[PDB]
RNA sequence: UAGCUAGUAGGUGGGGUAACGGCUCACCUAGGCGACGAUCCCUAGCUGGUCUGAGAGGAUGACCAGCCACACUGGAACUGA
RNA sequence: CCCGCAGAAGAAGCACCGGCUAACUCCGUGCCAGCAGCCGCGGUAAUACGGAGGGUGCAAGCGUUAAUCGGAAUUACUGGGCGUAAAGCGCACGCAGGCGGUUUGUUAAGUCAGAUGUGAAAUCCCCGGGCUCAACCUGGGAACUGCAUCUGAUACUGGCAAG
């Protein structure tokens, strides 16, 4: 948003977790697609797509397994205010690895299991369970 | 409570001080006892409570109180206090030691008798 | 087999027209030691009318608990009413590491190896609320796999 | 000046030394420079009574480390022993 | 220091039988056992959360005749040792010398066990020792001495032995006095009823 | 070439030296946010080639006068 | 405790030192430090460690080891590696 | 250290027992004497005070005092709050400071990775070894969660450039 635009997206998806919205939109970044990418491909959301050229927005589609959303918690971790960097042996484990970690490598964004595999650590964007 | 309002001024923790002051850490502190009176305790409570007002070794002049089913101290003794409050008028925090120095174990006491000063009867 | 043991009783009063009147309530807990247990809460004028009303009153409303092995899928969180409780996995051997309602709670409900505790208030209905509400809302991966994943 | 002495460790009647290459003028187990070996004065068939890993004392001696004689003693045994 | 009170009253306490008064006579008809040990035996002894922790504490230490201090490192080190402290702490106190020696036989009580172990008359692996709380390992020989093999006492202590069931885990001779510690008994043939969870509760805090 | 600390020139008026401050981004050791820290460092350049603003190199040397130890290396940023 | 500082800050020469150096001196320049806490006041030997704590932390710095500083108080040197 | 010698022979205490807190009865006393960490107890019983008998706990110790951390999420980094419980400045504007939409490029400061050097020994921890066992001693290891340097990465933050 006016400061921490990846608070933002996250705001956007549990309240629209919590209002039992279908789709959810936001102005696009690079990194807001990274991330969107990390959860479609971690089975959190459905799908995402990002339409417009001088004003691109993300298109992120939300998923309930009945009538529950799959997301339980997504909590922003590194903040501008705290920045969070792990080492690849101090990754956190979100909910005992039931839910993962997107954090940002110097080899891309991924999720916290595929960080601690490839040995690199990085940012640690957020909790998402 | 925000993290540059806690990186400026950081948490001070609340520091709190000790209620013997006199002891000044000392476990146990000499005395003089200047007189000894019985004064009366808080409503609830009706009695006459033996205490004696004793300067310390370390000038401080505090009230001390003198348990125990019986008594021998006088307007001059030396005697050895050691910390803890009864709920008697305010300003009693001092408790004499009984058979530590001037003070005397009760007499004809059986039990608890450690904390009194008494020795065991040879039975 | 249903594991009962009774939390706590007091002595709640009512000033009625004359004088003041009197009640006892209880908190009970009931559970089988296979992930399943419940609370009941109960007001008699009487110690045990009180405890028996509390134990049909947890009897029903049992929950399911999915516990692993005799302790916790994942660290978990529970709040009610400004009381905040926190149970952790343990390894076996560890007890109940527990406070008041919560090691009652986890003991009924069949949990052996946890590590345990409450923040807030310590009001026993209260823990209670949240230990359960903690518990209900903890996640298997059986679950979670079917919700999202593989 | 550097001597490789023994540094007197273990209890009280139970001595345990430590071989240490160490500046002649700080006290005797105090501030050393280097541990090589040790020696149990009290183990008779208990095993290992001296372990002295001879190619650092070869090399502090290569450097005009003089040898006390319990330490030189120590030596003529380890080496006699092989 | 031991304990050296009188044994059954702290048998009535526990309730359950604690075999530190053994022989023939086969208590209950010794004397009085199931009321706890005092003016107010009959009273009802039902006792708080804390109470039934402290209870089988104090049983298993009555078993062994192990004081606090000691039962505390017991305590500490099994919690130290990798696997669950309960057993890990039964096992530290069927370990000990004075048990063992008790329990293959020679040596009618623990406390007869015990006055034979610091009484200078068994050998672990061919060598004195009189210490009670003495670990024993798996495989040492725990056998009386030859000076005190013609001791009447340890004799009769064999015969009331196979009469109390012979432990698995150790196996001994009666012809020559002798045993061996064949490996660490696991919670399994330690045969009692005790709740070593409620001691790692008592402890944990 | 040993350290070359890269810093900034904050003062020209002793002759022959300058005053050069070195920014560095440390994370707080118990709040866990990354601070900004200044190390204002008297250096020494012997044709007064720096102006305020400069973005200057530094190495360290043996010391030239009381508090001066660093000289100057280059001015990457001639800022003016 | 909000300003502090005239070998004060720097520079050239002498000198001095085992050695660099305002270390010292003569001249020159007029700086330097400070709100990222100067200055001033108060307290305090420092560390490995210790205790406590799930931890993060708190509290400590007896013994042992390492470093500092002191030797009635204040000055000063000599001798000497 | 081993051996012999008699002989149970030379060798138990201290706290507590209303609730918290394991363990209760009788006498005495009568808001006195006293107790007390808190709640509180004592005006004819009073399982709470003194004695007893009994019991509980610990044991060559046991209690008390002091003191530190804990419990205390009761300064909350982890880990708290500010409508009414304590707490939004009477209100703005605003410098320092903190924070900063989006896309390229670059750099590589943060960050991450690897390496290397250092992180004394002792201590702590693991596996052993010696003391009859233990304490204690000791071997090897791990740890020292740090600091620096070099090589690399470039998502993110910073820089620089261009939008």
């Amino acid at each position: 948003s006016m400061q921490d635009p990846i608070a933002d997206m996250l705001t956007r998806i549990r309240n629209g977790q919590a209002a039992n919205k279908a789709a959810v939109t936001m102005p696009s970044s690079k990194l807001k697609v990274a991330i969107a990418n990390v959860l479609k491909e971690e089975g959190f959301i459905e799908d995402f797509k990002v339409e417009g050229d001088t004003k691109p927005e993300l298109e992120l589609t939300l998923k309930y397994f009945q009538g529950k959303a799959v997301v339980e918690s997504i909590q922003r971790v590194s903040r501008p205010g705290l920045r969070i960097y792990k080492r690849k042996d101090e990754l956190p484990k979100v909910m005992a690895g039931l839910g993962i970690a997107v954090v940002s490598t110097s080899k891309g964004v991924m999720t916290d299991r595929a960080a601690r595999q490839a040995g690199l650590g990085g940012e640690i964007i957020c909790y998402v369970a | 409570a925000t993290v540059n309002q806690l990186v400026r001024k950081p948490r001070a923790r609340k520091v709190a001080k000790s209620n013997v002051p006199a002891l000044e850490a000392c476990p146990q502190k000499r005395g003089v006892c200047t007189r000894v009176y019985t004064t009366t305790p808080k409503k609830p409570n009706s009695a006459l409570r033996k205490v004696c007002r004793v300067r310390l070794t370390n000038g401080f002049e505090v009230t001390s109180y003198i348990g125990g089913e019986g008594h021998n101290l006088q307007e001059h003794s030396v005697i050895l206090i050691r910390g803890g409050r009864v709920k008697d008028l305010p300003g009693v925090r001092y408790h004499t030691v009984r058979g530590a120095l001037d003070c005397s174990g009760v007499k004809d006491r059986k039990q608890a008798r450690s904390k009194y000063g008494v020795k065991r009867p040879k039975a | 087999e249903l594991q009962e043991k009774l939390i706590a009783v007091n002595r709640v009063s009512k000033t009625v027209k004359g004088g003041r009147i009197f009640s006892f309530t209880a908190l009970t807990v009931v559970g089988d030691g296979n992930g399943r247990v419940g609370f009941g809460y109960g007001k008699a004028r009487e110690v045990p009318a009180a405890i028996q009303k509390a134990m049909e009153k947890a009897r029903r409303n049992m929950i399911n608990v999915a516990l692993n092995n005799g302790t916790l899928q994942h660290p978990v969180k529970g709040v009610h009413t400004g009381s905040r409780v926190f149970m952790q996995p343990a390894s076996e051997g560890t007890g109940i590491i527990a406070g008041g309602a919560m090691r009652a709670v986890l003991e009924v409900a069949g949990v052996h190896n946890v590590l345990a505790k409450a923040y807030g208030s310590t009001n026993p209905i209260n823990v209670v609320r949240a230990t359960i509400d903690g518990l209900e809302n903890m996640n298997s991966p059986e679950m979670v796999a079917a919700k999202r994943g593989k | 000046m550097v001597t490789i002495r023994l540094a007197r460790h273990g209890a009280k009647k139970r001595p345990f030394y430590q071989v240490v290459v160490a500046d002649s003028r700080n006290a005797r187990n105090g501030r050393f420079i280097e541990r090589v070996g040790f020696f149990n004065p009290i183990a008779s068939e208990k095993e290992e009574g001296t372990r002295l890993d001879l190619d650092r004392i070869a090399h502090w001696v290569g450097q005009g480390a003089t040898i006390s004689d319990r330490v030189a003693a120590l030596i003529k045994e380890v080496n006699k022993a092989a | 220091a031991r304990y050296l009170g009188p044994k059954l009253k702290l048998s009535r306490r526990e309730g359950t039988d604690l075999f530190l008064k053994s022989g023939v006579r086969a208590i209950d008809t010794k004397c009085k056992i199931e009321q706890a040990p005092g003016q107010h035996g009959a009273r009802k002894p039902r006792l708080s959360d804390y109470g039934v922790q402290l209870r089988e504490k104090q049983k298993v230490r009555r078993i062994y005749g192990v004081l606090e201090r000691q039962f505390r490192n017991y305590y500490k080190e099994a919690a130290r040792l990798k696997g669950n402290t309960g057993e890990n702490l039964l096992a530290l106190l069927e370990g000990r010398l004075d048990n063992v020696v008790y329990r293959m036989g020679f040596g009618a009580t623990r406390a007869e066990a015990r006055q034979l172990v610091s009484h200078k008359a068994i050998m672990v692996n061919g060598r004195v020792v009189n210490i009670a709380s003495y670990q024993v390992s798996p495989n040492d020989v725990v056998s009386i001495r030859e000076k005190a093999k013609k001791q009447s006492r340890v004799k009769a202590a064999l015969e009331l032995a196979e009469q109390r069931e012979k432990p698995t885990w150790l196996e001994v001779d009666a012809g020559k006095m002798e045993g061996t510690f064949k490996r660490k008994p696991e919670r399994s043939d330690l045969s009692a009823d005790i709740n070593e969870h409620l001691i790692v509760e008592l402890y944990s805090k | 070439k040993i350290r070359t600390l890269q810093g900034r020139v904050v003062s020209d008026k002793m002759e022959k030296s300058i005053v050069v401050a070195i920014e560095r981004f440390v994370k707080h050791p118990i709040y866990g946010k990354f601070i900004k820290r200044t190390t204002k460092l008297h250096v020494h350049d012997e044709n007064n080639e720096c102006g305020i603003g400069d973005v200057v190199e530094i190495r360290e040397c043996r010391p030239l006068s009381k508090t001066k130890s660093w000289t100057l290396v280059r001015v990457v940023e001639k800022a003016v």
